[PDB]
Formats: C-alpha cells, sequence, structure tokens
C-alpha cells in the first residue's frame, strides 16, 4: 500500500489503536489496545519539524525553563521537537528487545518519523523501541529484557 | 582528473549551499523559504585587497537578508555571523553582525540598495608568517549519475585568542558612498563573500566589470579576477599533486611570490 495511503490510515487509527497507562517500566507509557501486526504503522512521533541548527537554541531554552527536551533526529538536517507540541508518541518507553522500530518516511516531500512494529504486537502490550542512544559516561534501564544492556548508553 | 568548475564566470558556488537555498541564474539571485541560510561565491580571498557588490531585488518587512564575508567552518545553515568566523551586515538597518552580536557602528540600509563591499587582507606573510603550503586532498566518487571530487575541509577552530591579521580591514559602501569601516579585527584563514537569506529574501552578488559605482583603485581586484586566480591556482595544485605521486622530485622558485 502507498506510504501516503498507509500514513493516512495510521493517522486515522492512531487515536484508537494505542493508549497510555501506568507502566511497570517507568511511570506512564504507551500500551497496545488492538493487536498490531508486524511492520505496520504503530504511531507517528508527531511534533514540531525544525532544522538541526535550531536544536541547541531550543534545548538551552528548555534548559533555561527546566522543561525536558522531547526531540528526535529526523536526519542530519531536521528534527521533530515534541517538547512543547507533540502527540502520545512522547510516552514510548525503550526496551533492549523492541517489538517496534523507528523509520523515517517521505510523504509529499516532508519527513515523518513513524514507529512501526518489529513484530505482531498484541493488545495490552507496552510499546517500546530502540532509542539507539549513544554511549555516555549512564542511564540504568529497567526494560525487563534478558538481553538488556543495563544501560541505554 | 581536474577541478573544472561549472561556471561561465565566478559565481555563487552551488557546491556550498544549503538544501533549503534556491537560486535564479536570471540574476543569480538567492532565495529561501524557512528561517535563515547561507550561500557563498565560487572564489575565496587569501591576500590583497578586493571588492564586490550585492544588489537587492526584494525586501519585504518579514524579509531581511544579511551580506558579508565568512571563512570556511561557516555552517551554511546559520545566518552569516552566528559564529566568530563570519562578519556580515543585516539588511533592515545597517548593523554589523558577528558572533551573532549586532553592532550599530554602521550607516542605514535601504530597500533598493546596491551595496559595495571592500575588504583588504594582508599578504600570506602576515597571514601565516610561515609556510602557506596547499597540499590538497582529492578523492574520486561517482554519485548517482555523475562524477565528483571530495576533499578534506578545515575543522571547527577553538580559537579564543585575538590575533588580528595585520592591517586587514573591511569597508562598506552604499552605492559607492562610504558607509564606513565594518570590521578592523580580522582573524586568519581564507574568507569568501557570503549571503544569508531570511524567509524569501532576494539578493545577488556581482563582480566588477559591470559595476555601477566602482572605486578607482589600481590595487583592488573584482570578483572575476580573484576567481580565475584561484581557479588557476587549484589547476596548479592538481598539477603538483599528480607530479608528487607520479614523478619523483619537486622544486619551486625563490620563495617570495
Amino acid at each position: 500500500l502507498p506510504m501516503p495511503m498507509r500514513f493516512r490510515h495510521l493517522k486515522k487509527t492512531s487515536k484508537e489503536a494505542v493508549g497510555v497507562y501506568r507502566s511497570p517500566i517507568h511511570g506512564r507509557g504507551l500500551f497496545c489496545k488492538r493487536n498490531i501486526d508486524a511492520g505496520e504503522m504503530v504511531i507517528e512521533y508527531a511534533g514540531i519539524v525544525i532544522r538541526s541548527i535550531l536544536t541547541d537554541k531550543r534545548e538551552k531554552y528548555y534548559d533555561s525553563k527546566g522543561i525536558g527536551c522531547y526531540m528526535f533526529r529526523i536526519d542530519d538536517s531536521e528534527v521533530v521537537d515534541a517538547t512543547m507540541h507533540g502527540n502520545a508518541a512522547r510516552f514510548i518507553n525503550h526496551s533492549c528487545e523492541p517489538n517496534c522500530y523507528s523509520r523515517v518516511i517521505n510523504i509529499d516531500g516532508q519527513k515523518h518519523i513513524v514507529i512501526f512494529a518489529m513484530r505482531k504486537i498484541y493488545r495490552g502490550e507496552e510499546l517500546t523501541y530502540d532509542y539507539k542512544f549513544p554511549i555516555e559516561d549512564k542511564l540504568p534501564c529497567n526494560c525487563g529484557a534478558k538481553k538488556c544492556r543495563k544501560f541505554l548508553n | 582528473l581536474y577541478r573544472a568548475c561549472l561556471y561561465e564566470r565566478v559565481l555563487l558556488a552551488l557546491h556550498d549551499r544549503a538544501p533549503q537555498l534556491k537560486i535564479s541564474d536570471d540574476r543569480l539571485t538567492v532565495v529561501g523559504e524557512k528561517g535563515y541560510s547561507m550561500v557563498r561565491a565560487s572564489h575565496g580571498v587569501r591576500k590583497g585587497a578586493w571588492y564586490f557588490e550585492i544588489t537587492v531585488d526584494e525586501m519585504p518587512p518579514d524579509t531581511a537578508a544579511r551580506l558579508g564575508w565568512s571563512q570556511p567552518l561557516g555552517n551554511l545553515q546559520a545566518p552569516l555571523g552566528y559564529d566568530k568566523f563570519s562578519y556580515s551586515w543585516r539588511s533592515k538597518k545597517g548593523t554589523k553582525f558577528h558572533q551573532s552580536i549586532g553592532k550599530h557602528y554602521s550607516s542605514g540600509y535601504g530597500q533598493g540598495d546596491v551595496l559595495g563591499f571592500y575588504i583588504n587582507l594582508p599578504e600570506d606573510t602576515e597571514t601565516a608568517k610561515s609556510l602557506p603550503d596547499t597540499y590538497k586532498d582529492k578523492a574520486l566518487i561517482k554519485f548517482k549519475s555523475y562524477l565528483y571530487f571530495e576533499e578534506k575541509d578545515f575543522v571547527d577552530k577553538a580559537e579564543k585568542s585575538l590575533k588580528q591579521t595585520p592591517h586587514s580591514e573591511i569597508i562598506f559602501y552604499k552605492n559607492g558612498v562610504n558607509q564606513g569601516v565594518a570590521y578592523k579585527d580580522i582573524f586568519e584563514g581564507v574568507y569568501f563573500p557570503a549571503i544569508s537569506l531570511y524567509k524569501s529574501c532576494t539578493v545577488s552578488i556581482n563582480f566588477g566589470p559591470c559595476f555601477k559605482y566602482p572605486p578607482k583603485d589600481l590595487t583592488y581586484r573584482p570578483m572575476s579576477d580573484m576567481g580565475w586566480g584561484a581557479v588557476v591556482e587549484h589547476t596548479l595544485a592538481d598539477v603538483l599533486y599528480h607530479v608528487e605521486t607520479e614523478v619523483d622530485g619537486r622544486r619551486s622558485p625563490p620563495w617570495e611570490p
């Protein structure tokens, strides 16, 4: 099916496909409300599409406001910043064993970061993907996976 | 191989523009859509004094171009003066912008300004006081349907000490009328004329032989002259690199020139 048609279908079904609940991973997180097949569109990380050069000026801005940064790198040139304006995708925890995966798609010239399902996800499951955060010097992970790196970084 | 440039004259190099930067070769004007961006010319100055112009063809209120010079390391997505290696003017009121700092040590700007840009950097002696060797990198690639060359550029300099190039300066003119000195403190490293666009700004760079209010100095050089100078210099660079790798030995005359 066409990536535009699939994206329209995803934006139509997103509000009733997933939910946010109290999470045993941490705080609140994204849970599955209807069995999601593999590779299908789970959710867009929708937000403010900005250029990369403006990230820091925003980040420091949030650093001046004590508001956490909700930014995902679209590519070397664009970023979806969801700190001030976003969607439910801001509540997707991470797991070392993800049933989901992030991919950038091009619809009518604009890039969309869509989390798709790495596998057939069933109702009730908490949605998690690989943030692929670079190794820092340390955030402990509680994803519960047996392969868990003990640290995102 | 060769560094042959897809240009009839020394123009704004397409190799050093942002993907959000549009050009119209009817006037070689440059325009953008969102925020600011930066483009540069084909040539680049290393010594001597020279001069060019920018002609503005459209400046709505939400349209503010910036015009000036910038060394390499200049991120072409930034508004030409956001870093310490770029010095420009904001085309709302004549205001010198460098290190993102705005200074009103300047005249006033007009919507239909044909602005002249004079700039004098010292010889490579006072620039380097050492060897200005130009050992070049050359890598062959075949992008989707055409052949191209890659070279290694300079790295972000952490220079925080002020060592101005001796007797270097920048002067700004409005239609030849002296708008005054913009920056006397000029850091080392080659510079090139650059243009920053805000949302839908229409401006264009222009060389000397078709000028409107040119200075009558016998030492300053138009854009085209330094352009073919640098082109021939890089031709000799290719010559010397292929010599080095291909034939044993090298030799150059009494160093001074």
